[PDB]
């Protein structure tokens, strides 16, 4: 209903970005 | 009224870029808040640098194209340059910037329409 | 670097950090411009007061006219500031709050934080729900961020204690068998100076925390 922490505030975890094969 | 509002936001926002950084001349677009990653090699995992700002793809008085991110965490801005399209990578949900000095960035930026957006543009400016 | 910077090239950097670029989603309402304001605000305190000690220390509603009566967007509220703000906090003191009372293993002690500033007191880890997520993952966000443990492994959806202080819903989850051993650490800028284990003898049958204190002990005694 009532919030105090937007949604860009959580990022997505470091886990979550890819890791393409030239990384 | 929203072109005025969108005129007094673009003439903060350069002036405060040029309180950071005088170099930098105009700005080409913005992104609302991006998250920025830095890619580990040698750990092979991802590093969540707590640097979280509004986008800021800009232009600075020598004609390099780069982005700034104004850090809501610490003054500790993020100013970069894109000196060739082919560094920076549409990767799943996030952008890939590999850095001149082999240094991996990964940006999340929370609109994903300022993502594509922000990527066409790097891959038609050069 | 604000090493030197006046206070108005500071306002202008605030209005380009927190306010001017926000994503739409909340930059509809008043009270939604208000909570970027006071992450603007513990930027100015604790970074842009730091490089420039020449710059005043700003209470929130202080900081907050000044901010109103600079950036061009917000000139609409610049008059009915008192009232917007008084808006502002009356929203914010409604917020749905959640946390977990985590007892040890013999059940007689549990885990208390303080405040930053020496005047604050005790009370249990908790804080106000961000959009969206649950009450369950607001719980564990909010104790991993003001105890730096995480209870996602060990909280219990169906054993919380629900309260409603004034107008502010406060729910604690019990989470019992936490180790004496398990370290201890805020993962915040300010909020928590302390971390320490209470025996619930030693508790006031100063804290916040009274008001939990008659169903917790009624639920430790069926246990
Ligand atoms: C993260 N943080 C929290 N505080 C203080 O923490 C108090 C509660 O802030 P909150 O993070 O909204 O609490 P909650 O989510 O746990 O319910 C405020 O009164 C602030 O003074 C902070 N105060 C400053 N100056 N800077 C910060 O970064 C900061
Ligand atoms: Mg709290
Ligand atoms: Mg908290
Ligand atoms: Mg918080």
């Amino acid at each position: 209903i009532l919030y105090a922490g937007p949604t860009f505030t959580h990022s997505p975890a470091a886990s979550n970005l890819p890791i393409p094969t030239f990384l | 009224a929203m072109e005025d509002e969108n005129i007094l936001r673009n003439a903060v926002n350069l002036q405060v870029l040029k309180f950071h950084y005088p170099e930098i001349e105009s700005i080409i677009d913005i992104a609302s808040h991006v998250a920025v990653y830095q890619f580990d090699v040698g750990s092979q995992k991802w590093l969540k640098t707590s640097i979280e700002g509004t986008f800021f793809l800009v232009k600075d008085q020598r004609a390099r194209v780069g982005y700034v991110i104004l850090n809501r965490n610490s003054p500790e801005n993020l100013y970069l340059f894109i000196n060739h399209p082919s560094n920076v990578h549409l990767v799943d949900r996030y952008l890939i910037h590999r850095t001149e000095n082999q240094h991996v960035v990964g940006l999340w930026m929370f609109d994903p329409n300022d993502m594509s957006r922000i990527f066409n543009i790097v891959k038609e400016s050069l | 670097s604000f090493t030197n910077a006046t206070f108005s090239q500071v306002l202008d950097d605030l209005s380009a950090r927190f306010i001017l670029n926000l994503p739409a989603e909340e930059q509809s309402s008043v009270e939604r411009l208000c909570f970027q304001i006071e992450q603007a605000h513990w930027f100015y305190e604790d970074f842009i007061r730091a490089q420039n000690d020449q710059l005043p220390s700003l209470g929130l509603r202080v900081f907050s006219a000044k901010l109103f009566a600079h950036c061009p967007l917000l000139w609409k509220w610049s008059k009915v500031h008192e009232e917007a703000f008084d808006d502002f906090l009356r929203y914010k003191t409604r917020i749905p709050v959640r946390g977990a009372i985590m007892l040890d293993m013999s059940m007689q002690q549990c885990v208390l934080v303080k405040g930053w500033k020496a005047s604050s007191g005790w009370g249990f880890p908790k804080g106000k729900i961000d959009k969206d997520e649950s009450d369950v993952d607001c719980a564990i966000r909010e104790v991993y961020e003001e105890t730096g443990f995480d209870c996602s492994s060990r909280i219990n959806p169906n054993e919380f204690i629900d309260m409603t202080i004034r107008g502010q819903n406060v729910r604690l989850y019990i989470i019992p068998g936490i180790s004496l051993d398990t370290r201890f650490e805020s993962r915040t800028r300010k909020e928590i100076s302390k971390i320490e284990w209470h025996n619930l003898m030693d508790l006031p049958t100063f804290y916040m925390v009274i008001p939990f204190l008659a169903p917790l002990k009624k639920w430790i005694k069926k246990r």
